[PDB]
RNA sequence: GUGGCGGCGACGACCCAUUCGAACGUCUGCCCUAUCAACUUUCGAUGGUAGUCGCCGUGCCUACCAUGGUGACCACGGGUG
RNA sequence: AAACUGCGAAUGGCUCAUUAAAUCAGUUAUGGUUCCUUUGGUCGCUCGCUCCUUACUUGGAUAACUGUGGUAAUUCU
């Protein structure tokens, strides 16, 4: 999880 | 060979590095100038107003280059070749960490508080200020990534590679928007307005690009072989500013016709020009630090009024 | 030969600073001072 | 040593040859009291 | 009283047009090779006065030279060779007698930071020599000429002829002094082991010299009653160095053709004199 | 097999190894010469010490430490750490409210050198201290007797 | 402020340790001295007893000695090539022990037509033994020696080392080729 | 992963709030989506 | 005669030894808690080579390598007028 | 008298704001380092192109001192 890249979404 | 340039009785006081000066970087609002030098890698502010210096703060290990996050000298960010990033707020030092690989040259996105680490990794890493979270990584897919540079006017991130290709990315969406061709090393590249982009050589050729055309504009070659370190813009007088550290040279931006050419006595490191005056300042290899003035570039700065009498 | 003199406050001017001021140098283990301009 | 190698050289050491670019010297004395070493 | 003289010569815009100025030159050439610091420091000055095209552009270096805290530094970035040079080609001829001079004048005085004194004779002419390396046959005939001016007269007349009429024209009232005699044979050591690539062309004349001085140096051995026993020391030094570069010059040059009058002369002053007492000196240390 | 598997080159220091010579003798053997010391105290180089080609700056034997101070004895009780081994020393703790005893032991750390071969686990080591060869090491092995 | 003290590394079985004092006077550490090539540059820095160390900044010549012919001379500095440690040394050219470097050709090849009398970089008793290895005097006729660096310029001042030879040499090329 | 050679996503607490999102782009939003997809050759 | 020889002290001065020390190690041995049983690699944990820095030895630190080190014989963690 | 130079102030006092082999006790090593002071050693020159007649001693400054001053204002200058 340390190395889980986060995701984004564009609003 | 009609310039007749000056050179400079003492117009700050001990603005002399120990050694040698890195890098030379005039603030935005131009009351502040700040300069790094070895040997006990210094950060030294020049007051402008006072003709002295504020202070100096030594620091651990000899910073690459420095980039001014604030308006006044309050925030600053130095990068090292011990792949350590340190913080200084406006009483000192305030926070340090590290990157995986050694990074080559920075470049700090004030839309989004992302902050771009360009260096020995095909990846570029990027750093988010407002959030403490380093970002996702981008993959250049190049073994090894020179130099970078943002636009102000759009927002574009190009990055060069050691290949000789640059790569222009998206800030927005991350995404690698195209790609220019051009066994030579890209030594320095910048961004002056919206369509217009030039990329330094190793051997010593500065290469005007327009990003519609792949075509270059217009070409100039140093005759000497030495890799052109910086190349900066003057708008008022179309003049493209060209340094490597045998000479600097000046030259209009159309038909490459030359202004006039500097060679000091020992080598610049780096070189500044102050916003909107003829004045210029380099940065050499010697404990003293250059001055010159150039009356026909441009007026004295405000702060050194009393030089147009003197001339 | 102007060898240097005193404003209305009774500060010295100095040879280096460029001003028709006053200002805050290092002076001699160094001091803020404040000194008239040449 | 000195003198015991002078014998030696004199005596296990061919007659020089001339050869191109080298000429053998002349000397006026040439008494000349086998290879040469051995007279 | 010279220095003021040179001043204000110095200070003169067109030295051609001055009365006499052909006389001035060689004095300010002969002035080039003075052992004071200060002397040729402001007699090079005049002589940039005349600004010779060629000349001009190596000021700088010739000035660092002659400074006491940068000579080392200047020897290695001012290199001569013809591989690699900062004087260009067409250069050479006008600069290497101001070059010349100047580090003859530095080779007696001094030759850097620590190189003073008697005891460093033999480093300071060193660094010179190796620095001469690189010239031509023809460009370091200069040097040589100035290192054996006392010795020019044991040079004229034929190999054989010389080292005779040297023993009979020698007299014990006056001689070339022992300890000036003592540096040019030094002097002589260290040319022949560095340079020996470019010293082909003028060995013939060198045997000359080193032969006549022998033949002298042992006569004066031979009368050691009519003179002072402090002198004898020193010749026995002087005769020992001279058989020994002949023993080296005979040790290499193999190839070399010795003509017959050369053969003659190595006899008169190096075998002759000590062959009939070799059994009495010998037995205890090989003798040269 | 092949003593160079660093990065660098692996040279024993006081050895000057390209002295040239005539065709004659290096057509005979290329031999380096191998330098060896007596650590002294009576302790015995072994002989593939001398005879050997490995390069090891911290063997006692063929390397730049000296060994000064306690001369202790152990049971070998682990081999997995590149020239360096585990040793075990037992004894007892004396009680006098008790006037008894109980069994104590205490772990070593102690380099060993590739001269010292078939060593298995359980044989009486003897070694010697020698100055902080690394953070936890500090004694090297001097002899080696099997169980 | 550069510290290299002991007690703020962690614990053999891995515990970390509360400071129970701050940094003291002795247990300083110093930015490092990045020679590069360039016009000579030093600066001199007390220590600890009064001494002085020689923190070499740019430097660009150095005595090398010729160890198989036993020929010591002074020479220029050329480029950087090698290093043990780092590809980033290489590529900024920064001069530290160990490293491999260019060195002129010229001093060894005047001392050898001067000593041995036989040509040498041309295009095309026990008695002297004029014999070079083909790496030599391929070497030679390039013009350039690789040359290995033995002394610190960080701590006296100067850089002094030798040629390489041999079966070092040859390794030495090997990986030289292998990086590229 | 020694020595921070590998990324990490933990929260840093000093640079919390270390800046504040400043903007001034003149171009609108409609206008950037065009010029993006028209740049270079495409 | 700008002759030649000289005493007892004061101060300073390169290096060696000695004293006063100072600083890193070796061994031996610490109170309570297991309702703390696994810990260390959570910005190096163990070691190898080369280097920077340091008064020096040394993961002290940096580059490139292996996967190690400790523990019921109680590691580690927590306490303790 | 004033001033220039040298030495010490790092010891003794005093003190409300930290800490389980981290400190501490005993033993042991300097062949892996530092050192003001006390004490004992050591502290001369043949010649070696510097030529002809400073080692009976070589160079450049600055305080104290005289005198002219400025400001609300230092013994600031």
């Amino acid at each position: 999880k340390a190395f889980i890249p986060p995701k984004e979404k564009p609003i | 060979n009609e310039v007749k340039i000056y050179s400079l009785i003492e117009l700050i006081q001990d603005f002399e590095m120990p050694t040698v000066c890195t890098t030379i970087k005039v603030s935005k609002d131009g009351q502040y100038i700040l300069a790094t030098g070895t040997y006990k890698p210094r950060v030294r502010c020049y007051d402008t107003y006072q003709l002295s210096l504020k202070f100096e703060r030594c620091l651990d290990s000899e910073v690459v280059t420095f980039e001014i996050l604030s308006d006044d000298y309050s925030k600053i960010v130095f990068l090292h070749n011990d792949r350590y990033i340190e913080f200084h707020s406006q009483s000192g030092f305030y926070y340090k960490t590290r990157i995986p690989k050694f990074g080559r040259d920075f470049s700090y996105h004030y839309p989004s508080c992302d902050l771009y680490f360009v260096g020995a990794s095909s990846e570029v890493y990027r750093l988010n200020l407002e959030q403490g979270r380093y970002l996702n990584p981008l993959q250049t897919d190049a073994a090894e990534n020179n130099v970078c540079d943002i636009n102000s006017v759009h927002g574009l991130f190009a990055t060069g590679t050691i290949e000789g290709r640059v790569e222009c990315w998206d800030p927005r969406t991350r995404n690698r928007v195209g790609l220019l061709d051009c066994l030579p090393t890209i030594s320095a590249l910048k961004f002056n307005g919206a369509l217009t982009m030039a990329v330094g050589t190793t051997t010593g050729q500065v290469l005007l690009y327009d990003l519609r055309s792949d075509k270059p504009l217009l070409v100039k070659d140093h005759q000497y072989g030495l890799p052109i370190k910086s190349v900066h813009f003057q708008d008022s007088l179309d003049l493209i500013l060209s340094a490597d550290s045998r000479i600097v040279k000046m030259w209009n931006k159309n038909s490459g016709k030359i202004f006039t050419s500097l060679e000091p006595e020992h080598d610049l490191n780096d070189v500044c020009l102050y916003p909107n005056s003829g004045m210029l300042l380099t940065a050499n290899e010697t404990p003293k630090m250059g001055i010159y003035y150039i009356p026909v570039l441009g007026p004295a700065p405000r702060w050194c009024s009393f030089l147009d009498n003197l001339t | 030969r102007i060898s240097g003199g005193n404003d209305k406050q009774g500060f010295p001017m100095k040879q280096g600073v460029l001003t028709h001021g006053r200002v805050r140098l290092l002076l001699s283990e160094r001091k803020r001072k404040s000194v008239r301009g040449c | 040593s000195i003198v015991m190698d002078i014998v030696d050289d004199l005596l296990n050491l061919p007659d020089f040859e001339p050869t191109e670019t080298v000429l053998n010297l002349l000397v006026t004395g040439c008494v000349y009291p086998i290879t040469i070493g051995g007279r | 009283q010279l220095i003021a003289h040179l001043q204000v010569f110095s200070k003169f815009s067109n030295p051609r047009a001055l009365y006499l100025e052909s006389k001035l030159y060689e004095l300010y050439l002969q002035l080039l090779l003075h052992q004071d610091q200060m002397v040729q420091k402001i007699t090079l000055d005049c002589i940039m006065t005349y600004k010779h095209p060629h000349v001009l552009p190596y000021r700088e270096n010739l000035q660092r030279l002659l400074e006491d805290r940068s000579f080392k530094e200047e020897i290695v970035h001012f290199s001569i060779s013809e591989d690699n040079a900062v004087v260009k080609t067409a250069h050479r001829a006008d600069l290497f007698p101001i070059l010349m001079r100047i580090l003859y004048g530095r080779m007696k005085n001094k030759t850097g930071s620590k190189t003073q004194g008697k005891s460093a004779s033999g480093t300071r002419m060193a660094i010179v020599l190796r620095f001469l390396a690189g010239t031509q046959p023809e460009e370091i005939q200069i040097f040589l000429d100035l290192l054996f001016e006392p010795v020019r007269h044991f040079k004229n007349g034929e190999c054989h002829s010389a080292v005779i009429q040297a023993v009979e024209d020698l007299d014990l009232s006056k001689v070339l002094p022992l300890g000036r005699q003592h540096g040019i044979l030094n002097s002589l050591e260290i040319v022949l082991k560095n340079i020996s690539h470019l010293i082909s062309a003028y060995l013939p004349k060198i045997l000359q010299i080193l032969l006549c001085m022998t033949a002298t140096v042992s006569h004066i051995l031979d009368q050691r009653e009519k003179i002072q026993l402090r002198f004898i020391n020193p010749l026995k030094n002087l005769r020992r160095l001279g058989i020994k570069m002949v023993t080296d010059i005979f040790l290499d040059w193999e190839s070399y053709q010795f003509r017959t009058e050369e053969i003659d002369a190595v006899f008169h002053g190096a075998v002759w004199p000590q062959i009939s007492r070799l059994g009495s000196e010998s037995q205890y240390s090989p003798t040269p | 097999a092949d003593i160079q598997t660093e990065r660098a080159y692996q040279k024993q220091p006081t050895i000057f190894q390209n002295k040239k010579r005539v065709l004659l003798g290096e057509t005979g053997k290329e031999k380096l010469p191998r330098y060896y010391k007596n650590i002294g105290l009576g302790f015995k180089t072994p002989k593939e010490a001398i005879e050997g080609t490995y390069i090891d700056k911290k063997c006692p034997f063929t390397g730049n430490v000296s060994i000064r101070g306690r001369i202790l004895s152990g049971v070998v009780t682990k081999m997995k750490m590149q020239r360096t081994i585990v040793i075990r020393r037992d004894y007892l703790h004396y009680i006098r409210k008790y006037n008894r005893f109980e069994k104590r032991h205490k772990n070593m750390s102690v380099h060993l050198s590739p001269c010292f071969r078939d060593v298995q686990i359980g044989d009486i080591v003897t070694v010697g201290e020698c100055r902080p060869l690394s953070k936890t090491v500090r004694f090297n092995v001097l002899k080696v007797t099997k169980a | 402020g550069i510290s290299r003290d002991n007690w703020h590394k962690r614990r053999k079985t891995g515990g970390k340790r509360k400071p129970y004092h701050k940094k003291r006077k002795y247990e300083l550490g110093r930015p490092a001295a990045n020679t590069k090539i360039g016009p000579r540059r030093i600066h001199t820095v007390r220590v600890r007893g009064g001494n002085k160390k020689y923190r070499a900044l740019r430097l660009d010549v150095g005595n090398f000695s010729w160890g198989s012919e036993c020929c010591t001379r002074k020479t220029r500095i050329i480029d950087v090539v090698y290093n043990a440690s780092n590809n980033e040394l290489v590529r900024t050219k920064t001069l530290v022990k160990n490293c491999i470097v260019l060195i002129d050709s010229t001093p060894y090849r005047q001392w050898y037509e001067s000593h041995y009398a036989l040509p040498l970089g041309r295009k095309k008793e026990r008695k002297k033994n004029a014999k070079i290895s083909s790496l030599l005097e391929e070497q030679f006729q390039q013009g350039k020696l690789l040359a290995c660096i033995a002394s610190r310029p960080g701590q006296c001042g100067r850089a002094d080392g030798y040629v390489l030879e041999g079966k070092e040499l040859e390794f030495y090329l090997r990986k030289i080729k292998a990086r590229k | 992963a020694s020595k921070g050679r590998k990324l990490r996503f933990h929260v840093l607490s000093k640079l919390l709030s270390f800046m504040a999102p400043i903007d001034h782009t003149t171009m609108n939003d409609d206008a950037r989506t065009e010029l993006y997809r028209s740049l270079f050759g495409q």
